[PDB]
């Protein structure tokens, strides 16, 4: 029954996980920069998910765009 | 492949982009530029050019007579316009649904029609139109006029008629030409046809082209012009009394001066501008003898260039040489032509709002509102037109030798001085506005009001004493009764302009206080800060110290790369391209500041300007958020309205500014890379890989998508404000 | 209704900013585009005017952007939450029914871009606004300094170093005819820097605004 | 012989180069057949972080 | 293609060639520098105007220069 | 194939969509239009794709 | 008067605000008892807020329609009207301090350039010569004018130009 503390700690936690989460999607890229040697990596998970970024990042556009069209052309 | 689209550069034919087409568009007016351009092809070009311009004017004309014409209601205005709206045409839209339509017809019409806001009732009422006849007839004519001047552009390109070069660069036979016949004559044949028709017919009377030949317009008529008795067209003028479309306290007089407004009109007096149109129309033909033609007597601007240079040498060479850079440079000319017609759109701004000429004008007050806010818009993009063909101008077509010592040459000597002293006054305006502004903001936030800076502009309202208003208690010049000008002009141009400055309904001369005074510092901010970028930007185009061969390079070139801590946006190009938003916003604030003060002089409360006009929340609560209640009720899940077309022309403008956000923020190669995983997955996707481009779809390239987000922000920005203003003015006083 | 448009919008940004990211993730080492952007290492401004033109290439900016629509997205949400509790949960009971505190208007008018403008924004702003004079009136001072920072982000984000590079170069210039020449050298900030900035002015002025708006309606009226 | 002697300060008159209308002090003058034999260092760095420069005989003035 | 041009100033320090990504770039012998070098673009046609090599010059205003021009496919780096 | 799945939410979602009878005609004849459309885009194309070698 | 307004002693919407702001403190006064700190301060806050209007009245400050202080901007006209305590005096009093920091900062620079190291003593202040120089300035002006006049106020045009012209 105090609303101004529903909605001070909703919302501030809502943007603390987003920040956090972009935050993850920073190190990682580092990872991918820095400390990636693909001579210990050589067929494998990682590997593969490198191997066809084109499809993922592709079918992931195209998902994107459908949702925008539909979710906003409402 | 070897495309043929575009044929004026081998260069972009060529390459199998989608860069070709985009880029195509954008170089077809850069003659300059083609392949195999010479000097005289140029000009032909430009002048043809030019023909096609003014059919296309002539045409829009026609189009707006016409249509007033046909599906106004011009007719029926005429009788009563403090009353019955301005009709500007009618819709014909399948789209729409019942109360659609149900709500749009207004006007006395019979169908959707929508409110004219353009002001041109009123200039055709005032001219001299009474009926729909006479407007079908401009129609006609005008729309034959077209006709004509397309002919001659086509005509002038025949290779038999074709003018040679030194045609033009011909300055001494172009301006005799302008100023006497163009200016001086159009003059005096407006003066013809304010004395023979707009007279008469506001004394009521139906002059037409039917016996015009047979109508004294003056009752004693060309006897005292062959005498010398002039003083005798201006007896007994139209009295006080008078009501406009009638014969009723009717004068006789054509040529008078006066001053003041009309009465029971506010507008200006038609004798009036009769006689202001005569003066001018002697004063323009006698100036138009002053240069030499295939006679004696003219004079040559070389001359004149050469024999101005100081002694004393306080200027190298003074104007030594300018005339080879003025007469040889188009861009030069250009720039000079935008900076004058710009500075006068600006005071026809000015005057129009203040001076109404037309009758009825000032009664119908969206009219108001959307011209001086048009003009004033048109008049901020010639000027950045005018500085950015500056930057040409000197990229170009600028030579150091031939302009060895003059003046030009001078300024770009001490150009750190000028953008130096144009930093600080910015910096000064900005720092001291934004921080009265501020604290004003806090002392009302807290219980305290009068705890706040308020000073008085007391400069504006010494002029404002100097000028008659009688009401600062200074007594000078005009406003004592002892004084040497207020005697001597007070027997026959003095008490109309007395009693229209202190009336105190009217826009001439409005009371002023301390919210102009930041306001108008706010305005010096914005003028001194889009000068400072685009000056900097035109005289560091030869070069800077991050790159000293600038002029190697062209006008809008992207960038120069990573290197020496990377060089993003160091166009002239570029600069001018950062001017644009300040020149949006300036604009953003006088005309803000304008309407909000027009607001509260036609509602009736000025007071509640004066006090929250110093603190900017007093503008977030009093201008933005209360007066845009009508507007965004424009539709709801109740119904709908007029003003609906408005309400979402109004999110319109939005969706188009947040969009021009997109190419500004976020540069290229992202999308670059993006458009390659799609390409794959067009390319190897079954069933559709059965289409392909024929030419690669690639990303929009660095400079081009600059000019695309500026074109976004600009429109959005533009449509955004002219729907809040219509859609304000009209609902409330409409 | 207006509940499935409004979490479709919330699926559609969620996808949008995993797009971002992850793109950012895979195309980190080397692209169609960059065949060696392993060796530029992680934060570097471009490549050159060059292919076109390779401004942010890095993973770095695809943070950068992600970044924005992080803000985006979290905003819709944070959106959704207050108009939905204010109009179909909280409220008094007025041992008349449940008078809620905007009268329960969300399943009506949240299908419009109007209604959110009109409804929500420009409804519920009245407390905020009008705070000057009361105890409440630092959320209505803070709103418009809030304001100022957004727009201040927009400098940086739009123009470029060399401009500024130029223009501190000039004003060096006033400085050397007075001796004040300073024996650090001004620099404009690097092209990251300036983006970086940017960024942080555009989120710190945003997310105060929602601050400010929300603290103020919700203390005044609940 | 060809150029100033090495120690001592002087003027530079190239106006492309970053430290125009400054001051610098001579390394080494070559004797052979270069175009540019007057090797100049600054003790402040251009944009691209470089404090070492060539220059022509007559760009460089003794003062 | 872009256009790609060595000035005199050049002293022959090899900076620029192991900063080209597209081999366009070769040192030739010279006589007016004391490492008795000189940069040359014989294969502009493959240059896609990275700016590399202006980056990597040391001697100030730049002893190469890299002119933008009418793109091509090679120009481009386009590998579809 | 194209024109028969076409005719469909024309008629179940245009504007005459409750008005009995005639909901029918007028997402027919929508449909047509569209397809027509279309023949002239495969017309176009067939004038800028095949046009070299 | 000047420009049109008059004085707040006479001003008849100066005292309905003064009246205004009493109104809504006493109305906050009301709700509280009479020995409690808030009643303490809301006292407090009476007391300077009648002072303050006091004061305002008391320096003979002008106020125009809505009774709120406005301050003339003009040398001949504030000086002759008794108002050179608003802008006249302020100017000078900034423009005296403004010179001061610039003129020690000036002073700072030219004392650090003519050492070994002119960034390590910029970005580490020497604090003994920054204090000193922080005394030896408060007479600037007198500095300022002989350096004017001696020439050594301004570089010659040994300044780094943009090339090229
Ligand atoms: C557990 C959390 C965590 C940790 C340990 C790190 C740790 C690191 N990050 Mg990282 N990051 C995080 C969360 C985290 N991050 C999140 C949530 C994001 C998304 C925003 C990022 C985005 C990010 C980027 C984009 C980058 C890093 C980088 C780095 C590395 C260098 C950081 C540095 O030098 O900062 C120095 C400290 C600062 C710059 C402080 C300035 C921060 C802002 C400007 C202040 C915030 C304003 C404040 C809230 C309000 C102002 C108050 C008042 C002044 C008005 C380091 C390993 C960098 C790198 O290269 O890694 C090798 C890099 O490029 N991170
Ligand atoms: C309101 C402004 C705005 C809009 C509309 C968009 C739109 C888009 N952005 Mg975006 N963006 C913006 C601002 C905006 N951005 C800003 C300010 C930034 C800086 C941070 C970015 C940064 C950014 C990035 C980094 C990315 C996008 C992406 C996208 C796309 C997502 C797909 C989508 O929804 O398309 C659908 C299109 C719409 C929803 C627009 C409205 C369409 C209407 C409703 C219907 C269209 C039919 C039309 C009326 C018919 C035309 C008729 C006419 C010819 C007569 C889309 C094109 C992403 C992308 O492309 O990947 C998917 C992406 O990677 N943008
Ligand atoms: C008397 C003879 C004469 C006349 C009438 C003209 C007239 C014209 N010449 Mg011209 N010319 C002449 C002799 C003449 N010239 C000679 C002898 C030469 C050889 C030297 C040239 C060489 C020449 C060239 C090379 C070019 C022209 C061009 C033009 C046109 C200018 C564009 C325009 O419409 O301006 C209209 C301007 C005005 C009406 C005056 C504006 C005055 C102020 C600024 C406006 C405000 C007044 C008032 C408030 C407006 C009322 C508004 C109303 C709606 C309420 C114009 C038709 C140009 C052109 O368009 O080519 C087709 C062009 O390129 N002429
Ligand atoms: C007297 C008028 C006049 C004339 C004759 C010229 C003539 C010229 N200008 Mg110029 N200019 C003018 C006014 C004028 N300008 C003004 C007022 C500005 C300020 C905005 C500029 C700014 C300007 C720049 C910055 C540049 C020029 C350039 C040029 C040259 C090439 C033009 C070209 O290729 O464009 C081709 C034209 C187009 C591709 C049209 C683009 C369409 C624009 C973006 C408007 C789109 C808005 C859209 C219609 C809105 C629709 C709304 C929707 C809802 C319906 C040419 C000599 C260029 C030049 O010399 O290159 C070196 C150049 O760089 N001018
Ligand atoms: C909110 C928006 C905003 C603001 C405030 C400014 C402000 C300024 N712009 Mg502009 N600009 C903007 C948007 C804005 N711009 C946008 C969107 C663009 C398009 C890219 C530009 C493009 C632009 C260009 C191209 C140029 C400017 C210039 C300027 C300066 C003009 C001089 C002036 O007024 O000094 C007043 C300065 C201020 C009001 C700055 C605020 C200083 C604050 C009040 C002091 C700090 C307070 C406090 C200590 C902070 C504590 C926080 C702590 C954590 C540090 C000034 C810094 C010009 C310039 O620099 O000329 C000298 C210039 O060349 N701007
Ligand atoms: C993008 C979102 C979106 C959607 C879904 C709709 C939907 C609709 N609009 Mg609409 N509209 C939108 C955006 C949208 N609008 C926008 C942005 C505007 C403003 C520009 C408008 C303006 C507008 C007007 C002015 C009108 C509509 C109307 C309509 C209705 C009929 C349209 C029609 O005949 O469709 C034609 C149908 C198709 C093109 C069908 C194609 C889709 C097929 C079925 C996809 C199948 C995919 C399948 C799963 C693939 C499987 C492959 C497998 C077999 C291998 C329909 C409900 C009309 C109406 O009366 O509404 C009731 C109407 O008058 N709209
Ligand atoms: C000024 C341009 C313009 C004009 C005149 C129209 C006109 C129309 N639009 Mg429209 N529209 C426009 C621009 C325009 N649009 C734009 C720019 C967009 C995108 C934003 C749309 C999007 C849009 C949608 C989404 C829809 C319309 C619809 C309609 C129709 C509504 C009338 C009605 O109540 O349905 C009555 C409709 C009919 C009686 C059907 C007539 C079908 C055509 C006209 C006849 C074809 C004849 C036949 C095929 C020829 C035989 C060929 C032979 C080989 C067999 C009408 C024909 C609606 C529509 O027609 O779709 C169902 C609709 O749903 N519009
Ligand atoms: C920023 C420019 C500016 C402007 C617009 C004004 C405006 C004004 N000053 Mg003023 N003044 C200024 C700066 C300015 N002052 C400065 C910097 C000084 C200090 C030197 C003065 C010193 C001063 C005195 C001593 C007097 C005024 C007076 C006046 C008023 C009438 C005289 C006038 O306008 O002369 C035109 C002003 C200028 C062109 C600007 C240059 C400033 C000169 C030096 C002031 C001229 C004073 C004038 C000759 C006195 C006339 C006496 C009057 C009875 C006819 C008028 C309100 C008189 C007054 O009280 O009016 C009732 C008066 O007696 N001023
Ligand atoms: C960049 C460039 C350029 C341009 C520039 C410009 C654009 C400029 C502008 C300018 C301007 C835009 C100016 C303005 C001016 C104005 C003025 C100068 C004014 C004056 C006024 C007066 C003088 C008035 C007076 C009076 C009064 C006060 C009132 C009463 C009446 C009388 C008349 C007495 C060019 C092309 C050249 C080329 C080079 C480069
Ligand atoms: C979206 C985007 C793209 C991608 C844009 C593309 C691929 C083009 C999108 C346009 C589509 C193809 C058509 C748009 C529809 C318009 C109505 C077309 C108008 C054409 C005129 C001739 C009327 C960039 O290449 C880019 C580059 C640099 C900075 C920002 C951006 C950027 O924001
Ligand atoms: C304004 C601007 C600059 C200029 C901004 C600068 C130089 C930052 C200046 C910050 C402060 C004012 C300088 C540091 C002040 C020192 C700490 C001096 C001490 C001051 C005392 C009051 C503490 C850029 O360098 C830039 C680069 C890339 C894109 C956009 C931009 C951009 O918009
Ligand atoms: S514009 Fe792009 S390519 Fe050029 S320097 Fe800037 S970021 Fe790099």
């Amino acid at each position: 029954t105090d609303y101004g503390t529903q909605l001070s700690l909703f919302t501030h936690h809502t943007w603390i996980g987003g920040f956090c989460i972009v935050g993850a999607g920073a190190h990682a890229a580092i990872f991918m920069v820095r400390d990636y040697d693909p001579t210990n990596n050589y067929n494998n998970l990682l590997d593969r998910v490198i191997r066809h970024r084109d499809a993922i990042i592709s079918h992931l556009n195209w998902v994107c765009i459908f949702l925008g069209f539909h979710s906003f052309g409402l | 492949a070897t495309k043929l689209f575009p044929k004026f550069s081998q260069g972009l034919a060529q390459d199998p982009t989608t860069r070709r087409i985009w880029y195509g568009l954008a170089m077809a007016h850069d003659f300059e530029s083609h392949d195999g351009m010479t000097e005289e092809n140029l000009y032909q070009k430009i002048f043809a050019s030019h023909f096609g311009q003014l059919s296309i004017i002539f045409l829009w004309t026609s189009g707006n007579l016409f249509h007033v014409a046909w599906q106004g209601n011009f007719e029926q205005w005429v009788t009563d316009p403090v009353h019955i709206r301005p009709i500007a045409h009618a819709i014909w839209d399948p789209h729409f649904g019942q109360p659609a339509v149900e709500a749009f017809t207004r006007g006395g019409a019979s169908g959707p029609v929508n409110i004219s806001t353009s002001g041109v009732y009123q200039w055709w009422y005032t001219i001299g139109m009474r009926t729909n006849q006479d407007l079908y007839v401009g129609s006609v004519f005008l729309a034959l006029v077209s006709a004509i001047f397309l002919f001659a552009g086509w005509l002038h390109l025949q290779p038999n008629f074709q003018p040679s070069l030194s045609w033009f660069k011909d300055a001494e036979s172009r301006l005799n030409h302008h100023l006497s016949g163009l200016f001086g004559v159009s003059s005096l044949a407006w003066t013809g046809h304010l004395v023979h028709v707009a007279i008469p017919e506001s004394r009521g009377q139906h002059v037409g082209w039917d016996n015009f030949l047979s109508v004294l317009p003056h009752p004693q008529g060309l006897t005292p012009f062959f005498t010398g008795n002039w003083a005798a067209y201006a007896q007994s003028p139209d009295t006080a009394s008078h009501v406009f479309g009638t014969a009723q306290g009717s004068g006789q007089a054509i040529l008078t001066f006066l001053g003041g407004f009309h009465p029971q009109t506010q507008s200006l007096w038609l004798t009036d501008m009769a006689h202001h149109h005569l003066a001018i129309a002697v004063i323009f033909i006698v100036a138009g003898h002053m240069y030499r033609t295939n006679f004696g007597i003219g004079h040559r601007m070389q001359a004149i260039l050469e024999a101005h240079t100081p002694p004393s040498g306080s200027l190298g060479a003074g104007h030594k040489g300018l005339f080879d850079t003025v007469n040889n440079s188009l861009h030069f000319q250009l720039g000079l032509a935008l900076a004058s017609v710009g500075t006068i759109t600006s005071l026809v701004a000015q005057h129009m709002y203040s001076l109404p000429p037309y009758a009825f004008q000032a009664i119908d007050f969206t009219t108001q509102a959307a011209l001086y806010t048009h003009h004033q818009y048109i008049a901020g993009f010639i000027m950045c037109g005018a500085f950015a063909h500056g930057a040409i101008f000197f990229i170009r077509d600028y030579d150091p030798e031939q302009n060895k010592g003059n003046v030009l040459a001078r300024m770009l000597d001490h150009k750190e001085a000028l953008i130096s002293h144009l930093s600080w006054v910015s910096l000064f305006l900005g720092f001291h506005t934004l921080g009265l502004y501020v604290h004003n903001d806090v002392m009302q936030a807290f219980g305290t009001p009068e705890k706040q800076i308020l000073i008085e502009p007391v400069f504006a309202q010494w002029i404002q004493a100097a000028h008659g208003k009688a009401l600062y208690g200074f007594d000078f010049l005009l406003s004592s009764k002892t004084s040497a000008a207020f005697a001597n002009g007070q027997s026959l141009w003095l008490p109309g302009w007395l009693d229209a400055i202190n009336n105190n309904q009217n826009s001439l001369f409005l009371t002023i206080g301390p919210g102009d005074f930041l306001v108008h510092h706010a305005i010096a901010l914005g003028l001194h800060t889009t000068t400072l970028i685009l000056v900097k930007g035109a005289l560091d185009a030869r070069g800077s110290k991050l790159m000293p061969d600038k002029k190697d390079f062209g006008y809008s070139f992207p960038c120069d790369g990573p290197g020496r801590g990377g060089t993003c946006d160091i166009s002239a190009y570029d600069a001018f391209y950062l001017a644009v938003f300040w020149m949006l916003n300036t604009i953003g604030w006088v005309t803000f500041y304008w309407h909000w003060k027009h607001l509260t002089l036609w509602q009736g409360n000025v007071a509640q300007f004066d006090e929250s006009s110093t603190y900017l929340m007093g503008w977030l609560r009093d201008y933005l958020w209360l007066n845009s209640s009508q507007l965004i009720n424009g539709y709801n899940p109740f119904g709908m309205n007029s003003l609906s077309v408005w309400a979402w022309t109004f999110l319109f403008g939005h969706l188009i500014y947040a969009t021009g956000f997109m190419f500004l923020i976020s540069w290229r190669g992202y999308w670059q890379e993006l458009i390659e995983t799609l390409v794959w997955a067009h390319e190897k996707t079954p069933l559709a890989n059965l289409v392909y481009w024929k030419d690669k779809p690639v990303a929009l390239s660095i400079v081009q998508a600059r000019l695309v987000g500026l074109a976004h922000f600009s429109v959005g920005y533009i449509f955004t404000y002219a729907a809040f203003l219509i859609a304000s003015t009209s609902g409330r006083f409409g | 209704t207006s509940d499935f448009m409004v979490h479709h919008i919330h699926a559609f940004t969620i996808h949008v900013t995993v797009l971002i990211l992850l793109k950012g993730v895979l195309f980190a080492r080397s692209s169609r585009l960059i065949p060696d952007k392993a060796n530029l290492g992680f934060r570097f401004p471009c490549d050159g005017p060059g292919r076109g033109g390779t401004c942010q290439v890095s993973a770095w900016d695809h943070v950068f952007l992600g970044l924005f629509w992080m803000y985006n997205s979290l905003s819709i949400v944070i959106f959704h939450f207050s108009w939905k509790m204010q109009s179909d949960v909280w409220g008094t009971v007025t041992a008349s029914g449940v008078s809620h505190i905007t009268g329960g208007n969300f399943a009506q008018s949240a299908n419009t871009i109007n209604g959110w403008l009109r409804d929500f924004l420009w409804a519920q702003s009245s407390q905020v606004i009008q705070s000057y004079g009361s105890a409440l009136s630092a959320y209505g001072l803070i709103f418009l300094g809030a304001h100022f920072v957004w727009a201040f982000s927009l400098m940086f984000l739009f123009s470029g170093r060399g401009y500024w590079q130029e223009l501190i170069e000039s004003i060096v210039w006033a400085h050397n005819k007075l001796k004040v020449a300073p024996a650090i050298q001004p620099r404009a900030l690097s092209i990251t820097q300036g983006r970086a900035v940017g960024v942080a002015h555009y989120l710190l002025g945003g997310i105060a605004t929602t601050w400010s708006f929300f603290l103020a309606r919700i203390i005044s009226v609940g | 012989e060809v150029g100033p002697k090495r120690g001592s300060l002087v003027k530079i008159l190239r106006p492309e180069s970053y430290w125009f209308n400054q001051v610098g002090k001579v390394v080494s003058v070559d004797q052979s057949g270069v175009r540019y034999p007057v090797v100049v260092r600054f003790e402040n760095q251009n944009y691209a972080g470089v404090t070492t420069n060539n220059y022509a005989l007559d760009e460089v003035v003794a003062a | 293609a872009h256009i790609v041009k060595i000035y005199d100033t050049c002293i022959g320090c090899t900076q620029c060639v192991r900063a080209c990504p597209l081999d366009v770039l070769e040192m030739v012998p010279w006589d007016g520098c004391k490492a008795s070098q000189m940069a040359s673009a014989p294969r502009t046609e493959d240059c896609v105007g990275c700016k590399r090599c202006e980056t990597a010059c040391p001697t100030d205003f730049l002893s190469v220069r890299v002119y933008l021009g009418s793109e091509s496919t090679r120009s481009m780096g386009l590998s579809y | 194939a194209h024109g028969f799945l076409l005719a469909g939410p024309f008629i179940k979602l245009g504007p005459l969509r409750n008005v009995p009878e005639t909901a029918e005609i007028a997402g027919s004849l929508s449909a047509a239009g569209l397809v027509l459309i279309l023949a002239l885009c495969l017309s176009i194309y067939g004038s800028a794709q095949f046009q070299s070698t | 008067d000047i420009a049109g307004l008059t004085p707040c002693s006479e001003s008849k919407a100066y005292a309905k605000l003064e009246k205004k702001e009493l109104k809504t403190l006493e109305k906050r006064l009301k709700q509280y008892e009479a020995d409690s700190a808030p009643a303490v301060a809301l006292k407090a806050t009476m007391e300077r807020t009648k002072a303050r209007f006091a004061n305002y009245a008391k320096a003979g400050l002008l106020c125009g329609n809505d009774g709120l202080p406005h301050l003339i901007a003009d040398p001949g006209l504030a000086l002759k009207y008794g108002h050179a305590g608003e802008v006249f005096i302020p100017t000078f009093g900034f423009l005296y301090v403004a010179g001061y920091i610039g003129y020690v900062g000036r002073q700072y620079l030219i004392a650090v350039k003519g050492e070994a190291k002119p960034t390590d003593k910029e970005i580490i202040i020497d604090v003994p010569l920054a204090t000193k120089l922080a005394w030896q300035g408060a007479g600037w002006p007198l500095a300022a004018v002989q350096e004017l006049q001696r020439g050594t106020l301004l570089e010659k045009e040994e300044n780094i130009t943009v090339s090229p012209r």
